[PDB]
């Protein structure tokens, strides 16, 4: 399957090389290969997967927004017809974005999530699942936009339920999940009060648990807590 | 509104 | 030919969109399509081609250097065998870099250069030709490395001969050609004295011609003159 | 040693 003939460990090794070379498409292809070997991923391996795809879809999203914005301007009063080109190219980028999202969601469904028993692995994958439906939701306008939104909410919510049960409030994955879910509420679900409440509660419970941490953990937790604070500053 | 940058591993 | 069914003007329009979206691979594909329509390119169209490919090959070169450097470290005394992965991936990047260079060189040869009669078009394309052999030369180690080097030198030199005959010393294309050719001397041809002399002569003749320019031209010329000066500072 | 950046059109 492109990568079916390369060793798992070589795929991982090359994923790290690709990251150092800022070759995120290669990185993604390599970790896709790795995943398709059928073995569970270690913590570090989960991060490599996540980072690879986040960079790919991130480039796609930034491009989409640029084009979507040109498109919206062109469809204004006094704007001159330029032809179908802007919409065509926006659609091409969009199609390629969706393909990537479906690919990640595919890997999560076949079979990362059902094999993830530990809180840290399961929450990590459900977070990803919520993220990749959220990215689909950003560009969605059709019969199943709401279903797409609900798919995100549902993956996020299950992640949260487990995270609240199994992880301390300062757990970086719990924190990043809550950050992202609160962005979902604000940007996707039209629920800015939910967004603000989640971010606030998350920040305060974490604050109260920092005393239990080592210096290295403290640095990990406070970094994400600062992202929660930045959002709150913007939103309030 | 910032999500996890998650860009460097 | 992927783009054979899209209109020339749509390919150009989409190339500009791709640049705004920082989608340089698309930009390159679009201008490749444009070129393959068989009509000569305008000045602005030449720039779009040049910018598209320069960005693509630039990403490839940066990745190559990262990997080549990991590779060299790993082949040192006391360095631990990690397997063939580093070299394999360096080779993959390298192969993809060469493909892109051959593609541009292909377009220049079929048939941009032979149809370029004006000094501004001909010099522009011969400069590109020198540049893309230079990029090949950067990664070359085989039977035809010298031939690759000579191909660059020869394209650069013909560009220079025409530029000296047909353009004023401040012409941005003449200036950028001379800058790049002087980098060639320094980085590829092991001729740092040639590099320093070219850059110096170029800078001084330009200096003496600035009086003839408008404010906008003056800004164009002095910007490249500053790149000549930066190199001279580094090299002396 | 800087060549034409030639990155923005
Ligand atoms: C989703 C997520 C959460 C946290 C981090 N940072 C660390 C240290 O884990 C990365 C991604
Ligand atoms: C090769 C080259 C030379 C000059 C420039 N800048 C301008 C204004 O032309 C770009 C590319
Ligand atoms: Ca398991
Ligand atoms: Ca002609
Ligand atoms: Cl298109
Ligand atoms: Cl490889
Ligand atoms: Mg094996
Ligand atoms: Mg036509």
């Amino acid at each position: 399957g492109a990568m079916g003939s390369m060793e798992r460990a070589s795929l991982i090794q090359k994923a790290k090389l690709a990251e150092q070379a800022e070759r995120y498409e290669d990185m993604a292809a390599f970790m896709k290969g790795a995943v398709e070997k059928g073995e569970e991923l270690s913590c570090e391996e989960r991060n490599l997967l996540s980072v690879a795809y986040k960079n790919v879809v991130g480039g796609q999203r930034a491009a989409w927004r640029v084009l979507s914005s040109i498109e919206q301007k062109s469809n204004e009063e006094g704007s001159e017809e330029k032809g179908p080109e802007v919409r065509e190219y926006r659609e091409k980028v969009e199609t390629e974005l969706q393909g990537v999202c479906d690919t990640v969601l595919g890997l999560l469904d076949s079979h990362l999530i059902k094999e993830a028993g530990d809180a840290e692995s399961r929450v990590f994958y459900l977070k990803m699942k919520g993220d990749y439906y959220r990215y689909l939701a950003e560009v969605a306008t059709g019969d199943d936009k709401k279903r797409i939104i609900d798919s995100a909410r549902s993956a996020y919510q299950e992640a949260m339920d487990i995270s609240k049960k199994e992880m301390p409030p300062t757990n970086p994955i719990r924190l990043g999940l809550a950050l992202n879910f609160s962005v979902f509420h604000y940007e996707i679900a039209n629920s800015p009060e939910e967004a603000i409440s989640l971010a606030k509660t998350t920040f305060d419970e974490a604050m109260a648990d920092l005393h239990t941490l080592s210096e290295d953990s403290y640095k990990d937790s406070t970094l994400i807590m600062q992202l929660l604070r930045d959002n709150l500053t913007l939103w309030t | 509104a910032g999500s996890i940058p998650g860009r460097r591993s």
